[PDB]
């Protein structure tokens, strides 16, 4: 019983907030694109961490720290793969236009 | 189930009178076949095919690796003789529509179904024995992954027998692989073989990661594990982190060829460069999936056959982990010639040299392990020194390839061919034969014949050098890969020399087969009767030869790196405990075979556009999975009476040898 | 080594620079690889089991000075080779124009199924499987493909560059010496990849190059429009040198726009 | 935190004292989910590369109805919190709250899948399938791979509900509900990344 009902409900309310506010900022266009886009990426990141903490019960000692580690190594691989693939493909697409 | 009765058919035989041997002694290994050993013998179904035991599944992975090595080596001989004839001014015996199929199939068969199963079977043999585990974490998953690898082997063999495999190179670069320029079914054969074998490989990687982390013996910390265990852990990390990329990339090629989509299709917003990026993002961790457990074997073999503790354990372990993280930031070096302009090319060249550093730490650690020590020249020892020399040569040629300025003239030449053949043959294949020689008594209870192993090693190393130094010279002369017809005559003599080199390797492979046969006909005069034939430092040699199926009746307590050596030093090795508790053990299941057969059905129906039957096969996999999930008697207890019998037989042989405490 | 091969004896400035860096990298790696192989055979022979008069310390398994040295020397060789990698990767970038007082000759390269198609825009001619240019003059290749990925390669002159359909790569080359250099596709493209193979002629002077252009204007066949292009782009093998005298003025853009077509 | 050379038993910390545990299988499913994270990340990188490959057809702003995506996101988030309430039952034992909460979870998940199927059918019928453009191909690949994962979770949930109804809350069903908890919560995490990267940025 790692999770209580209260932990899940606070994660639920936080997820409702972190979903309704970026949707509202995009459907109305209240800010300008930059401080919309940075806001929705920030709120997505912190909502992902809220889902990991509240719904997955994720902690530094769960299986000798091997969950956290596996996840930190996995996030490092996702960062390298996605960010590198975007960087390689942007440099390539710049170098293939009809200069 | 109940009457499989299934065997395979002979691939082919060609007559060539080039230098009167390539095409004749190529047939001398093509005719190596055997008659039925009673297909679905009831012993064979119960004890081997449904077996969830890791030792038997490992043996079976190697058997598959040796058979596919024979087949793909026959393909390599035909390629080499065709290249030699086509540079002499004759139309050879191989048209381009056969030759292109042959190198695509041969590279696929080599990489996946020779290089992958041998190293994965070695981990299945000796990793749970090295960590003091009775079996792996997920035994049924191990059996299922074996059978997925077998499904991929079956798909490629049927495609080659029919004459319809992909004609695009072994990685199927995208515009050519597209449904537009390859309308035939061979790319689908490639696609579904790599899908099913990649699912199997991903399951193996997950299974060994959990097995190494969760089930080692008490007292074995992380820095008291054997080096081959560390290397296996690291290669399985790479398997887990890289084979999803292969799965997604070949699934995207599948959607391009089946649904008419536009991921890499050159005209409607597609980008073929995204496939090349993703396929090499998979493919360069594949490199170190191949080379890491081999590095582990070489550390183990050097330590045991130098009669000396391995030099610099912590530095070599950190070098393994350094290679393990670094392998993921280097993959653009396969495409320097594509056109990222000098910033990205410079970055990836630097990181490839950063790869080159801890490999040198590995090499010099193996040298200074040998810096003292009574070095006995076993077969596996000769494989180790030949690896050090050969892999040093191959590694310096690859660091030469790592420079983008040097790669702009050496990309896709035979210099690159001679590189990867240098490092794979030397590192991976020498590690294959070294590990097989090293752990054959632990696999079967008797040693391999020594002199035939020496002969096989000498033919392998000399014939490798004669086969692939001319390809270095040829790459400097400007000859590119995958050339088949009307080859320029200035290449010819070098190609001729390379032809001779291939012949010599044939002899070594022949020697290998001869060695195995001799080793089986002389079982009784060459068994070891203890679990410790060479000496030995890690606790897989604390068992008998072969191990009991339950693998350490009493799980050892470790206290120290190289636990078996420090139990043989201060004398508490071969200690008989008073009582044995019950041992929990899973049962043999045929459900891996059924899921595999349904995947075979699904893959074949997906290749031949049956649509239905592909549904039946996919549903057969899902329903068999669910029905297997409904079963409850998945385990059994071996009684203490059968444990006492086996462990008493072991201790009778130990006290007959002359060791008591 | 001392080969007369296309890479150890190159005839272009780019190829000479690549030969210099190949030899420099090769020697820098020999510094660390040759002692490794020599100690492999020497440590194998010297510390035999049968050799009684050796030291035999079986328990020695860690040192600080040996560990420091075997870390140190790969680090330093990789630092020097990495610095040279940085400078030479920025220097020999294929898209970078060559520092030369002569103005370059622009040649447009299209990889047809199994043939090489060439357009001279400011000369207004086309060739199959042959290019010519004056020696000691910078040459600007605008390279694309028509079907699948290839790799334009004159090994005696310089670098590879990929030829990909719907997109334009660019290469800068020069020949330091008149002659005839074999060029190839260096990326496999299908049944006919062995045949797609051309000649580059470095004429001794501009007057010989203008004579080769004037020979191409005597060709009866013209590449006037896209219909002649798709007639020539039908798949074929081992095709001979042929010339075209009239070329649609922006054919290269049209071939790339075939794949960037919107609607 | 000590080194005990003399503790020669198989003593481990209590946790109801069985020491034939399902935590190995939970850890194995966690490692598989990291592999499937890498799978989804490769699809995300493909979508990021191919997003402007609207060949002559629609863009993301031309296509994405943000209210409908909002209802999709609410449905799958409700499924995540109801499965979280299912794991509060087990741990308090008391089956038939497990079955009720997984049933409500299954209806929420079948809602999410059914509106995804509605959008896929609406796109394919209007000539806007994956074969239209590279952007549409990447959109269909990323979203439909998430949909196939949610679908496979739905079959797994129904099979598990049948097994709980038959055999009760056994020790096998413990590790099975925890594995599917990992899978389902991870799927909601992946969808959070999906509507941020694909839908919100696309309809900007
Ligand atoms: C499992 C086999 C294997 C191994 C071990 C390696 C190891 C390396 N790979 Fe080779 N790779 C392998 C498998 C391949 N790589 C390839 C292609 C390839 C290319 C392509 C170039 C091109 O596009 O033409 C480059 C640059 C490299 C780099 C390297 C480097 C730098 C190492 C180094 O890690 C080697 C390290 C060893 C060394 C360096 C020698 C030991 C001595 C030392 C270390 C002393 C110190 C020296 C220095 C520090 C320089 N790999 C291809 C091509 C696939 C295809 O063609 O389709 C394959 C199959
Ligand atoms: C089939 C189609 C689908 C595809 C499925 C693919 C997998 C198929 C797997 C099939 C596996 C089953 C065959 C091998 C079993 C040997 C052990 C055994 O059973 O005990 C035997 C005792 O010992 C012997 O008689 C021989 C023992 C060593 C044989 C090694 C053979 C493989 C060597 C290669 C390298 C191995 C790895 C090395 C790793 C270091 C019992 O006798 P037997 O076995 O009945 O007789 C064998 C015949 N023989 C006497 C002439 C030899
Ligand atoms: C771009 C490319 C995309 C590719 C990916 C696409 C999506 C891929 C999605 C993959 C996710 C699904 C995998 C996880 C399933 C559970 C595994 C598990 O740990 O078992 C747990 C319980 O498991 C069970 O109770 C059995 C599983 C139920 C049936 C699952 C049907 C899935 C259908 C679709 C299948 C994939 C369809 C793929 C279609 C392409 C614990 O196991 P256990 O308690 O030890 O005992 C279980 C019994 N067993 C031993 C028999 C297991
Ligand atoms: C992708 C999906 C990938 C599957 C992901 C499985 C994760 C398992 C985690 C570890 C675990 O708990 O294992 C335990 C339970 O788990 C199983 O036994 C799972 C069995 C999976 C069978 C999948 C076959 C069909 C693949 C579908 C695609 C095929 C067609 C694609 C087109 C191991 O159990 P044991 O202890 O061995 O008993
Ligand atoms: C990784 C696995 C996924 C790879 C991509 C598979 C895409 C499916 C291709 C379907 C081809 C087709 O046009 O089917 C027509 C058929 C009627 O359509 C049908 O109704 C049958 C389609 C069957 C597809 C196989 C199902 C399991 C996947
Ligand atoms: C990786 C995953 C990628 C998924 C890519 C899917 C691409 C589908 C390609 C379809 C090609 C054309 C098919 C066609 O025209 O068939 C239309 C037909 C609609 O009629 P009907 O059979 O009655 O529909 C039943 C379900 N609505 O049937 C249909 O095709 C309509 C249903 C569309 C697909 C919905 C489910 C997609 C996967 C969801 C997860
Ligand atoms: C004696 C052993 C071998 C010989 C003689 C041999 C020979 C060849 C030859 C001639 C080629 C084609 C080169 C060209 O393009 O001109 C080739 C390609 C290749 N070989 Fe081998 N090979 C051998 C062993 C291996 C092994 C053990 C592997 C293990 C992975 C391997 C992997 C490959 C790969 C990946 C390719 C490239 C396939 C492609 O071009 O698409 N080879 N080999
Ligand atoms: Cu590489």
């Amino acid at each position: 019983s790692h999770g209580s009902v209260k932990t899940y409900m606070t994660g639920f309310i936080l997820s409702i907030i972190l979903t309704v506010i970026p949707f509202w900022m995009v459907m109305t266009g209240a800010a300008s694109p930059a401080v919309i886009l940075g806001t929705i990426l920030a709120m997505a990141v912190v909502q992902v961490l809220v889902h990991l903490v509240c719904f997955l019960h994720m902690n530094t000692k769960s299986d000798e720290g091997w969950n956290m580690t596996a996840f930190v190594f996995t996030v490092l691989i996702i960062a390298i793969l996605v960010v590198g693939s975007i960087w390689i493909m942007w440099n390539l697409n710049y170098n293939m236009m009809m200069h | 189930m109940f009457g499989k009765l299934s065997l395979d058919a002979v691939p082919f035989h060609e007559p060539i009178v080039m230098v009167t041997i390539a095409g004749i002694i190529l047939g001398g290994l093509a005719l190596v076949g055997l008659i039925t050993y009673f297909g679905k013998w009831t012993y064979l179904w119960k004890e081997w095919l449904t077996s969830v035991d890791h030792k038997r599944l490992g043996i079976m992975y190697i058997i598959v690796a040796i058979v596919m090595l024979l087949r793909g080596f026959a393909d390599a001989i035909m390629m080499r003789s065709q290249q030699a004839l086509a540079s002499a001014g004759e139309a050879g015996f191989l048209p381009p529509h056969h030759y292109d199929q042959i190198f695509t199939a041969h590279g696929v068969i080599m990489i996946f179904f020779v290089a992958m199963p041998f190293v994965i079977g070695l981990m299945n043999l000796v990793v749970p024995l090295q960590i003091g585990a009775r079996d792996v974490a997920f035994p049924f998953l191990n059996n299922l992954s074996f059978w997925f690898t077998v499904v991929g082997v079956i798909l490629v063999n049927v495609s080659l027998g029919v004459g319809e495999f992909a004609q695009t190179g072994w990685l199927a670069y995208p515009p050519l692989s597209g449904i537009e320029y390859s309308p035939g079914v061979g790319v689908d054969y490639w696609i579904w073989s790599l899908q099913l074998s990649g699912i199997g490989t991903t399951l193996t990687g997950i299974n060994f990661f959990v097995t190494i982390l969760k089930m080692r013996a008490p007292g074995m910390t992380m820095f008291k594990m054997p080096v081959f265990t560390w290397a296996s852990l690291c290669a399985n990390v790479l398997i887990i982190a890289s084979f999803p990329i292969l799965t997604v990339t070949v699934a995207l090629l599948t959607l391009d060829r089946y649904l008419g989509t536009h991921f890499f299709t050159n005209d409607m917003g597609g980008n073929m460069m995204m496939y090349i990026n993703l396929i090499w993002a998979w493919g360069h961790p594949e490199v170190y999936i191949l080379i890491l457990p081999v590095f582990g074997v070489f550390s183990e073999i050097a330590a045991t056959f130098s009669r000396k503790r391995l030099f610099g354990y912590t530095s070599l372990v950190w070098a393994t982990v350094c290679i393990t993280v670094l392998s993921f930031i280097v993959w653009l070096h396969h495409f320097f010639t594509m056109g990222a302009g000098a910033n990205v090319n410079a970055f990836f060249g630097i990181t490839t040299m950063i790869i080159a550093i801890p490999t040198g730490v590995k090499i010099f650690n193996w040298l200074f392990t040998m810096y003292q020590g009574r070095i006995v020249f076993h077969s596996a020892m000769l494989w180790t020194i030949g690896f050090i020399v050969t892999f040093s040569v191959g590694g310096m040629t690859g660091v030469l390839l790592a420079v983008p300025g040097a790669d702009f003239v050496l990309h896709n030449s035979l210099f690159l061919i001679a590189h990867f053949h240098n490092v794979i043959i030397g590192g991976v294949v020498f590690g294959c034969f070294a590990g097989m020689t090293y752990w054959w008594p632990k696999a079967f209870g008797f040693k391999l014949n020594e002199t035939w192993g020496k002969r096989a090693f000498w033919f392998w190393i000399i014939g490798f050098f004669v086969a692939f130094m001319p390809l270095y010279a040829l790459g400097f002369m400007g000859m590119t890969r995958r050339l088949s017809q009307q080859i320029d005559p200035q290449f010819h003599t070098m190609l001729m020399i390379a032809a001779s080199g291939a012949v010599l390797i044939a002899l070594g492979i022949l020697c290998l087969v001869i060695q195995m046969y001799v080793s089986i006909r002389d079982r009784d005069q060459n068994r070891d009767l203890t679990g410790d034939p060479w000496g030995g430092r890690t606790l897989e040699w604390a068992t008998s030869s072969p191990p009991p199926f339950y693998n350490f009746a009493v799980v050892p307590h470790v206290h120290e790196r190289d636990a078996f050596w420090e139990m043989k030093e201060k004398g508490e090795a071969y200690k008989k405990p008073d009582h044995y508790e019950e041992i929990h053990m899973p049962k043999n299941s045929g459900a891996g075979i059924v899921i595999a057969a349904f995947s075979t059905i699904f893959g074949f129906a997906m290749i031949w556009h049956i649509w239905w039957l592909a549904i039946v096969g996919f549903a057969g996999m899902i329903i068999t999975w669910i029905v297997k999930s409904f079963d409850e008697d998945v385990d059994y207890y071996v009684p203490v009476a059968e444990i006492e019998k086996l462990e008493n037989q072991h201790f009778d042989e130990i006290t007959k040898a002359g060791l008591k405490n | 080594s001392g080969c007369n091969s296309a890479l150890l004896d190159p005839k272009g400035q780019i190829g000479l620079e690549q030969r210099s860096l190949i030899l420099t990298a090769f020697g820098l790696m020999l510094i660390v690889v040759i002692p490794a192989i020599l100690m492999a055979v020497g440590f194998a022979w010297k510390y035999r089991a049968s050799n009684k008069d050796a030291k035999y310390s079986p328990n020695w398994s860690h040192s600080n000075k040996v560990e420091a040295v075997v870390w140190t020397v790969p680090i330093l060789i990789i630092i020097f080779l990495a610095v040279l990698t940085w400078k030479t990767t920025h220097a020999l970038e294929p898209s970078k124009p060559l520092a030369h007082d002569e103005k370059p000759i622009t040649i447009e390269v299209v990889s047809m199924d199994w043939k090489w198609f060439f357009i001279y825009p400011e000369q207004g001619i086309a060739t199959v499987n042959e290019i010519a240019f004056p020696a000691n003059t910078p040459v600007y290749f605008k390279v694309t493909s028509n079907s699948v990925m290839n790799s334009f390669f004159i090994p005696r002159l310089g670098s590879q560059i990929y030829a990909m359909a719907g997109m334009q790569t660019r290469l800068h080359l020069i020949a330091n010496e008149p002659g005839t250099y074999d060029g190839i596709s260096a990326s496999y493209s299908g049944p006919g990849f062995s045949g797609m193979k051309f000649k580059a002629i470095a004429t001794p002077d501009r007057a010989a190059f203008d004579q080769w252009v004037a020979k191409a204007k005597q060709s009866p066949n013209t590449m006037s429009d896209m219909a002649a292009f798709e007639k020539l782009a039908a798949p074929s093998e081992y095709n001979q040198v042929e010339y075209f005298s009239n070329v649609k003025p922006d054919l290269f853009a049209d071939v790339i726009n075939k794949f960037m077509a919107h609607g | 935190m000590a080194t005990d050379t003399l503790t020669h038993a198989t003593a481990h910390a209590h946790e109801h004292g069985h020491h034939d545990a399902g935590g190995t299988k939970i850890f194995g499913f966690w490692i598989y989910l990291m592999s499937d994270c890498i799978l989804f990340s490769i699809l995300f990188a493909t979508y990021a590369v191919l997003v402007n490959g609207t060949a002559g057809g629609p863009t993301g702003k031309d296509i994405f109805e943000l209210p409908f995506v909002l209802v999709e996101t609410f449905l799958l988030l409700f499924s995540s919190i109801t499965y979280g309430m299912a794991a509060i039952a087990m741990y308090k034992n008391n089956k038939s709250q497990v079955i009720s909460w997984l049933a409500l979870t299954w209806l929420f998940g079948a809602g999410f899948i059914g509106m995804e199927i509605y959008e896929f059918h609406h796109l394919i019928v209007n000539g806007m399938g994956p074969d239209r453009s590279g952007f549409l191909s990447a959109f269909f690949a990323l979203v439909g791979t998430h949909g196939l994962h949610v679908t496979s979770g739905l079959i797994w949930m129904a099979v598990l509900m049948v097994q709980i109804a038959r055999r009760g809350l056994t020790s096998t069903n413990r590790t099975r509900i925890m594995c599917l908890s990992l899978f389902w919560h991870f799927l909601d995490v992946v969808w959070i990344c999906v509507f941020t990267v694909v839908y919100l940025m696309g309809a900007m």
